[PDB]
């Protein structure tokens, strides 16, 4: 599955 | 409700507990109530926002696909029936995320998004509206994936035209909300060769603006970017 | 309550989902439902009610140290006074901490412990039972605290006293009572010397005895003697 | 802190 944005 | 009665800043002060002791829901109770008081979020508080509901959210996410799997599996020729345990509790859990969803979209829609002026907040709700709705789709089927994926295109799309009219290139936001919108197309909207150029020419174009950065600016740009060539990777 | 419409099988057929999806307090509702259908529960279905509300619980024991240490030191001299916010979050925590500690001992009492004849099922609730006055010791106070300790140390005794007349001192349930009543010993009842005393017996009385052990008995039982070891080590 | 019974 692709990455998104991690969180802080 | 249950928020009402509490102050926004002891709801602030509890939201950072919260987070410090994993305590994921209670966060994203604490930032609803927040944004319910009325009052436009500044970055600090926007962060808050997102980490507590991306948490539980994510929980979530990674629980129906476990479920999804297993019921996939139960599906295939020769396979027992088992009954219908499998599809009841997955579909618990999807109208659980469906609800979080939900209420996130209702504080985007009432009323951060049509009071939030400058790019770097009116971006960052955009995004948020994209990625709630990409989340729906990622559990929605037939006529009715087709609207919510409209939905999330379109937010997307707004955020995108205002990140490069007002933001640098380097800008995280603008560069998370690219990450996002790639996968968006890869995961989603079955668009892999508009994921792979977005990805690429965000990762270029950032790549030509490092130099004005500071070292913390410069940390917080790279990181992103390696996420672009990751799924570039991924990806080709 | 909420499960009574729901068939027993189906209940222990969706803990075993939940446990796969991570969603313990689910998991922990699921077993609930399973157990006031009023039948005794078997082997595994003990583990998977034991397994929900230890993941349960121990989330909220990891949180509320988290934000007991943080409140101490918001107590401290030449600290910020930061208002009530702290300690309501940590009230909080404990309060819904305590009320999954009355809920599971609220099982036991009515009625696992009671229709519970046979050693293996007799001592695993006995355990579980002070299991879960422990948990609640770890966050009282005062005189409050003695009568809570108190209770954990007659539940952990009562199992003690079977698990040495019913059951080989390999037996993983007689071993993980040991190895709990230890931690009771030196984390609660202020006994060091008790704790270091029953873990070294245990451990020994287990070593003389793996002889007799199939290769995965022994697995299991090697095990808790490791963490009985541990503590060993920890301890001297 | 000690260790106590691990679940399953
Ligand atoms: S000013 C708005 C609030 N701040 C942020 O969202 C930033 C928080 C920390 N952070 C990140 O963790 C990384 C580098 C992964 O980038 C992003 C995170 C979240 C978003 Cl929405 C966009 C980028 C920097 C952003
Ligand atoms: S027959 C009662 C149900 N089964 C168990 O409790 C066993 C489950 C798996 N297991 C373990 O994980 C280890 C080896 C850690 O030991 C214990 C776990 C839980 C308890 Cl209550 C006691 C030992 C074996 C026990
Ligand atoms: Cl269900
Ligand atoms: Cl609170
Ligand atoms: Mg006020
Ligand atoms: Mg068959
Ligand atoms: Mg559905
Ligand atoms: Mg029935
Ligand atoms: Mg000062
Ligand atoms: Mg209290």
């Amino acid at each position: 599955r692709s990455t998104s944005t991690p969180n802080v | 409700g249950a928020m009402g009665s509490m102050e926004r800043a002891s709801l602030i002060q509890k939201a950072k507990l919260a987070e410090q002791a994993e305590r994921y829901e209670d966060m994203a109770a604490f930032m609803k109530g927040a944004v319910e008081k009325g009052e436009e979020l500044s970055c600090e508080e926007r962060n808050l926002l997102s980490v507590a509901y991306k948490n539980v959210v994510g929980g979530q996410r990674a629980a129906w696909r476990v479920l999804s799997s297993i019921e996939q599996k139960s599906n295939e020729e020769g396979s027992e029936e088992k009954g219908p345990e499998v599809r009841e509790y997955r579909e618990k859990v999807e109208t659980e995320l469906q609800g979080v969803c939900d209420t996130v979209l209702g504080l985007l829609d009432s009323h951060l998004i049509k009071e939030a002026g400058d790019a770097e907040s009116r971006v960052f709700y955009l995004k948020m509206k994209g990625d709630y709705y990409r989340y729906l789709a990622e559990v929605a089927t037939g006529d009715d994936k087709k609207r919510i994926i409209d939905s999330a295109r379109s937010a997307y799309q707004e955020a995108m035209d205002i990140s490069k009219k007002e933001m640098p290139p380097t800008n995280p936001i603008r560069l998370g909300l690219a990450l996002n919108f790639s996968v968006f197309h890869y995961e989603i909207a079955n668009s892999p060769e508009e994921a792979i150029s977005l990805a690429k020419t965000t990762f270029d174009e950032a790549m030509a603006d490092l130099h004005t950065l500071s070292e913390d600016s410069y940390k917080d740009s790279t990181l992103i970017m390696q996420l672009l060539r990751d799924n570039l990777t991924l990806w080709t």
